[PDB]
């Protein structure tokens, strides 16, 4: 199974710079050109540079939106790919993928990662508040997950076993710092008979968060 | 430079239904030594990564449903889906490989549904909220059709619009539909003065609005 995971993303202030990695499996690495390719939140993908596979010397090439700016490498030995950027603004504020691409013959991106999520700003990292919401033959339940900055966070249900009837609303900035909720609705044969958590994570302030909803 | 244009921006297709949409090259994406033209397009799902659908304009890749289908050469390519289903809902991007690359703009395809109330809850401010001094009042408005929705929030029957988070998601992949929140956040000092909290929606499927209500002394 091929494999791409990038890391790295994060809080970044104007003018600094941030690397980010993405790690590979699955395939003949060199074999491979690698892309990347970013996206600001609810823009389109914009193509940022590619380095060539060993056939091609593994040569670099960049859009003229980033040349001279970002620069990527490539660890032939461990088949990890990065992406070195530098005099970060804020329209460089984007989710960035690593995408396999040309092998000398498909033209293709064949696979993509899940995105690691870069924020330039000069506003501090803040955690979130995370409150249960109870009630005061279907039951809804949520979590209000307030206050926090950079974006991303993450909500599950049970560790993940509860998917379906999962809402988890866009996160929403208001006075520099987001808010998101998300709702959950279950038999109510089955709450509170059986236990509901939310479970968020805030990947900058390393926040881990299990909140039970108690009737 | 090369130059890719997509349309249309967006459109809304029922269910079974065709779904055609265009994408445009400022040049010729056609290879005289390969006779391929350089012309791939990506499916991006809400909150997914971008997936590859069909490459050399007209190949579509192992795994990709055969509704799909690309077609066109040279400055204008197509993609077609027949018998659209809900999990479709996405943008679709074309991308050139003729000169190193370059994405259009996408195309954001919506599913037409019948229309569907919300299911409507409202939930108070926790004691652990409430503690550090906030009061932040939720409601959901879960699972109806189409997006546009009112939402009015009443303090002791007197409508307030100061104080208010909406947020809605993208649509359903499975149902097509939306859902929204809506948040109203208090100081503890305020909430306190009042009693009735109401939620009020109003959507195009009922005449009357959806009233969901909490009363402080009852908690
Ligand atoms: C092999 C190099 C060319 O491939 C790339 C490149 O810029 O690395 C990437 C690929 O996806 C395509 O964009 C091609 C583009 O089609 C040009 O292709 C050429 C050009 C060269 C060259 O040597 O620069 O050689 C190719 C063949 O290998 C020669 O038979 C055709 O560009
Ligand atoms: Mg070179
Ligand atoms: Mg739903
Ligand atoms: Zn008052």
């Amino acid at each position: 199974e091929v494999k791409l995971v990038e890391s790295g993303g994060g809080l970044v202030q104007s003018g600094g710079s941030l690397r980010l990695s993405c790690a590979t499996s699955g395939f003949t690495f060199t074999d491979y050109y690698m892309s990347w390719v970013r996206q600001p939140p609810g823009k389109a993908l914009e193509w940022l540079g590619f380095i060539r596979n060993k056939a091609n010397g593994y040569t670099t090439e960049y859009s003229p939106s980033v040349k001279g700016r970002f620069t990527i490498s490539r660890d032939n030995s461990q088949s990890i790919l990065y992406l070195q950027m530098n005099t970060l603004r804020a329209e460089d504020s984007a989710t960035y993928y690593c995408a396999r691409d040309h092998d000398g013959y498909y033209e293709r991106f064949s696979y993509w990662g899940q995105g690691t999520l870069v924020t330039v700003s000069a506003a501090k990292t803040t955690p979130p508040s995370v409150y249960p919401l109870a009630p005061g033959s279907m039951v809804t339940l949520g979590c209000l997950v307030k206050g926090y900055f950079p974006e991303p966070v993450t909500v599950t249900w049970n560790s993940g076993s509860l998917s379906s009837g999962v809402h988890t609303f866009p996160a929403v900035l208001q006075s520099d710092l987001y808010t998101l909720s998300s709702s959950v609705t279950v038999p109510s044969s089955t709450w509170p008979s059986e236990t509901v958590t939310c479970n968020v994570a805030h990947p900058a302030s390393s926040t881990k968060v299990d909140k039970k909803i108690v009737p | 430079d090369i130059v890719m244009s997509q349309s249309p921006s967006s459109l809304a297709v029922s269910a079974g239904e065709k779904v055609t949409m265009s994408c445009k090259s400022s040049q010729s994406l056609l290879n005289s030594r390969t006779r391929k033209n350089y012309l791939a397009w990506y499916q991006q799902k809400p909150g997914q990564s971008p997936k590859l659908l069909i490459y050399w304009a007209s190949t579509r890749e192992s795994g990709v449903p055969d509704r799909f289908t690309g077609s066109g050469s040279g400055t204008d390519f197509t993609l077609t889906i027949t018998s659209v289903q809900a999990e479709d809902l996405a943008v679709y991007y074309c991308k050139q490989s003729y000169n190193l690359r370059t994405f259009g703009g996408g195309t954001k395809l919506e599913i037409k549904r019948a229309d569907a109330a919300p299911t409507v809850s409202i939930f108070p401010p926790s004691s652990e909220q409430l503690t550090s001094g906030g009061a932040s009042v939720v409601c959901f408005l879960n699972n109806f059709y189409p997006k546009d929705i009112n939402v009015k929030w009443k303090i002791d029957g007197s409508e307030r619009q100061n104080g208010v988070l909406n947020s809605w998601t993208d649509q359903d992949s499975k149902d097509s539909t939306y859902s929204m929140s809506s948040t109203l956040t208090l100081t503890k000092d305020e909430y306190e003065r009042h009693n009735s909290y109401t939620c009020e929606a109003t959507h195009k499927t009922s005449t009357s609005p959806i009233v969901k209500s909490f009363n402080r002394n009852e908690c």
